């Protein structure tokens, strides 16, 4: 069922190559091969994971017979209320080890012993802001101690967090701002979209000026928006048998937002 | 240019 | 507050001394034409001393008065943006 | 009847060649010259116990009349929670020589003689952290008064028993780890398994992208997994009268997990 | 090849002599000989702990055939919440005497024999502040008892806990602070990083009122920062193939901070 | 003046 | 074949001369003719039991015409739990008398008897803490019934064990500490080891600064593991056709540990 294929299809996820993800990846290989600490920092839907996730998929890790493997980056994602133990516990699983019942002091040994052994280069915490104010301590030790750039990624509120201890925030000073898309960066993006992301039978022409103030006003700039309008127009308009995206079916989606 | 699935990301990833 | 941190007028204060006080009172003293730095006043054996000035954290450089802080402040909180 | 013959033939084990066993074998040669203890590590359904198995078979007795004959490598699992006596014993036994009642130093007196007479190089305990702490001092005294290579073998919570007395950390300091399956070698030893295990009267073409997809999400690259899920999935479809494994069949095998 | 081993030298590490560590250094020293207690404050990246560090290693472990170490000068690092038990252990394996389990009287007693058989006259505790507060009455207890100048080194932060007791206030009150470099000290700095750190092939006259607008402005009089800038505008502009430091390479390493 | 590779100097201490 | 004498010579074992061996036996000389009980303390691959076996080949015994060999020291390692029987049963075996079906006060007065008999000076203790707390009062009763001086040989936990029970603490009161290598022992230490061990037709020249990094991260300062790392590698290199331990195949095995 052709319909049915396209709708299994474009509830999906991509990641395209763009020019922010792009310029985080020049950045992150040089806070790597420097082994210097940062952040990156910017609104929420501006896809941050995505061009952190594209990093973590880049630089796969690599197995060596019967050694455990060389793992040259690291991404976590922390649960709420996070102390030092599910730091270290996910730290240790991530790099394939069952995690033993211990007091953290245990725990904080055997994530040093695996990080040092696994070859770690860099460390990404997602949602910095998730952890409790001392496990700080444990990423500036970690940081201090074994030669990773720990990059912590958050939005605006990681910095009003990172501010109240002096000692993490004198560290974690470098950083990346994440913006959103305007002018010919919005237009030459939702081309990119059409052309390779949503795969309609016939040109819906979205870059036209007609349709970008639809989207404008929309998606406000954010590539978060951009995918989640252009995906639930593209399910929307097929269920009806159309070939393409237009104006009065556009504007039935974004007057949802 | 190359555009990702986020899942062939995944089934690739390590 | 812990690390040193002032609240007025929503701006976030910070200065040279006052970790080392965390959890006293301290009087602020300041003036409405450019509230981007505070004298920090503190009490010892019942007479008032000067402890630091304290520096709107990442304004050091601009001017607000007390009024286009409070002015700003309502926009925010009628937009519903955090501050 | 066919059919029996066949239902017979796939609830029966058997061993396959894999990348993994092979570098074990090699591993484990060199510490055998070098009469240097160590120990392996890796999860528990990575295939551990069945690579020390077909290791064994390699190098089975040798003799001469009247000499008794030479063992170089003994192979034990402890029962849990195994003390002192109940070591000697499953290393007496292993070695066939008749037993008796006695102390625990008339086992151990037995036990040492058994090990020169045989000439033993080699000394592969699984399941290692089921030894109570106290046996872990006669495994140190076999190995430093014996030209004797022991090789813990176990999980990663082994390490953490380990950890627990420096006099045996390092003796036992050097390791191999297994590790799981992932990527090619995924496919390619689901393709092997098709070809040597299975041998279904019509190909099931396992390898097409689809039929990974069930098998990666059913299985997360465990060997041990792996194995199970296919052998009911053949079983099932031989007696649902299936000439090969199906889609249908190897979905609902999976729903149980 | 040229240009790896400058890439590798630059990523290295070195204790350049200045004038905060000569003068913390002729402290200390005084601090040793009078037995007195005292605390070393300052700001996040001002160099405190290698100044520490340089200070151990200029009173290295004397030995005696037969006898314990005699240790004039311990450093120890606590990690976070760390209790009576966790100090204990530490100072023991600092003089190297392995840790047996037993109860928090047991490491008391042995931590007080180590501590009189080795003959320390210094106990140097970094990051004070990660100390609980109960464990205070046993840094008191060991300052009062043996003759030893336990030195707390920390930020403004450390001042903050200690005030929340005045027994220990008062055992710690005389204390050292280290500062920020300006004027005619950051000026002279920078062209003592441009001869013995860098070591760069054409002179890059860091000096020049151009140049210093950058480094005053980026570093903020902050010697952590000042290694870091320059290291990365170093590794940066060898990678790049020019013999020195440039206006804007040195703007486009600024710009991250 | 002297300044010390700060590795060298963890070398020379005992 | 050439090739197969040198992997039968490197895998066996040999004493070096080590200061600290000299030092041991220099300080148990004072203890023999004093008749002093004592002890010997440090870390379990410090080179304690060859230390004092390389004692026991010197002082071997004597046997002048008509009389009972004269034995001057005895050396023993318990099992672990050792109780009183078990103890005597080895003091009297080392003599090479022959034991028949005791009560435990029977192997207490042949072992009083045999310690007289055979002249018997000093008795070495190796694990001391194997010993089962109550054997103690018959270590005690043979130091102060005999003229024998009783030296435990053990790691630190001996101490948390003899500090349980005042009545031993002081009979055994004095001590002598074995340590791990540093600076320039370190390196005489590899020279020697190089030249006395390894034997190799070129010179390997290992006390070269870009090679001591190697030994020195990978050993740590003990003598066991500087020994067997060499070892390693001079067989594995050999079994290759190599002429020299080389910077790679070094690295090689250092990576196991
Ligand atoms: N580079 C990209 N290519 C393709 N799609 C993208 C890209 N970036 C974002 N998207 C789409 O927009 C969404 C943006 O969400 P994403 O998780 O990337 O944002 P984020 O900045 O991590 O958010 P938050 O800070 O709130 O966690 C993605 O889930 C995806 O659907
Ligand atoms: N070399 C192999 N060839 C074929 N099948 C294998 C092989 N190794 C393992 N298997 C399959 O996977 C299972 C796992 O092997 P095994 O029983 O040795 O696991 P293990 O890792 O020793 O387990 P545990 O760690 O829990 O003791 C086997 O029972 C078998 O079905
Ligand atoms: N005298 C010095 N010579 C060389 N490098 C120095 C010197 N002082 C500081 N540094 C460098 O500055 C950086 C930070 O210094 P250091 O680690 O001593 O900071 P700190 O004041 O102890 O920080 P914190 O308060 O966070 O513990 C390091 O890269 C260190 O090498
Ligand atoms: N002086 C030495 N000459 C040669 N080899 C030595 C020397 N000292 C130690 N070794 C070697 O180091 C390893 C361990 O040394 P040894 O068996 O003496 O340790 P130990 O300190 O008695 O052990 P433990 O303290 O754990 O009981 C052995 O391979 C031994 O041959
Ligand atoms: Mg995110
Ligand atoms: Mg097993
Ligand atoms: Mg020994």
């Amino acid at each position: 069922e052709w319909l049915q294929a396209e709708i299994a299809r474009l509830k999906g996820k991509s990641i395209v190559p763009l020019q922010q993800v792009k310029t985080l990846h020049d950045w992150l290989d040089g806070k790597r091969k420097a082994r210097k600490s940062c952040r990156v920092v910017g609104e929420s839907r501006t896809g941050k994971t995505v061009a952190c996730d594209a990093y973590r998929y880049r630089h796969k890790p690599q197995q060596e017979a019967g050694r455990p493997p060389t793992v040259p980056v690291v991404y976590i994602r922390p649960h709420q209320k996070c102390g030092p133990k599910d730091l270290f516990k996910k730290i240790t699983e991530y790099l394939k080890y069952r995690v033993t019942k211990g007091t953290v002091s245990d725990f904080r040994d055997r994530t040093i012993e695996v990080l040092k052994g696994c070859g770690v280069e860099m460390l990404i915490i997602d949602e910095a802001d998730r952890l409790k104010p001392e496990t700080f301590a444990d990423v500036r030790d970690i940081a201090e101690d074994l030669g990773i750039a720990v990059v912590l990624v958050g939005t605006d509120r990681l910095d009003a967090v990172i501010k109240r201890d002096e000692q993490v925030l004198e560290r974690f000073r470098a950083h990346l701002r994440f913006g959103k898309l305007s002018g010919e960066d919005f237009k030459n993006t939702v081309e990119m979209w059409e052309q390779m992301v949503l795969k309609l039978p016939v040109s819906s022409n979205l870059k036209s000026k007609e349709m970008l103030r639809i989207l404008t006003s929309a998606t406000e700039g954010y590539i978060g928006r951009l995918d989640e309008i252009l995906r639930e127009a593209a399910i929307r308009s097929l269920s009806r048998g159309l070939k393409k995206i237009d104006k009065a079916v556009l504007q039935e989606v974004a007057k949802e937002y | 240019i190359e555009v990702w699935d986020y899942e062939q990301l995944r089934e690739e990833y390590g | 507050q812990r690390g040193g941190c002032l609240q007025f007028q929503n701006l976030m204060y910070r200065g040279e001394y006052l970790a080392g006080y965390a959890g006293e009172t301290v009087n602020l003293r300041f003036d409405p034409r450019d509230i981007t730095t505070i004298l920090v006043y503190r009490q010892e054996n019942n007479q008032e001393v000067f402890l630091t000035r304290a520096h709107a954290q990442g304004l050091e450089t601009e001017q607000l008065a007390l009024d286009e802080a409070e002015a700003a402040s309502r926009r925010l909180r009628t937009a519903g943006k955090t501050i």
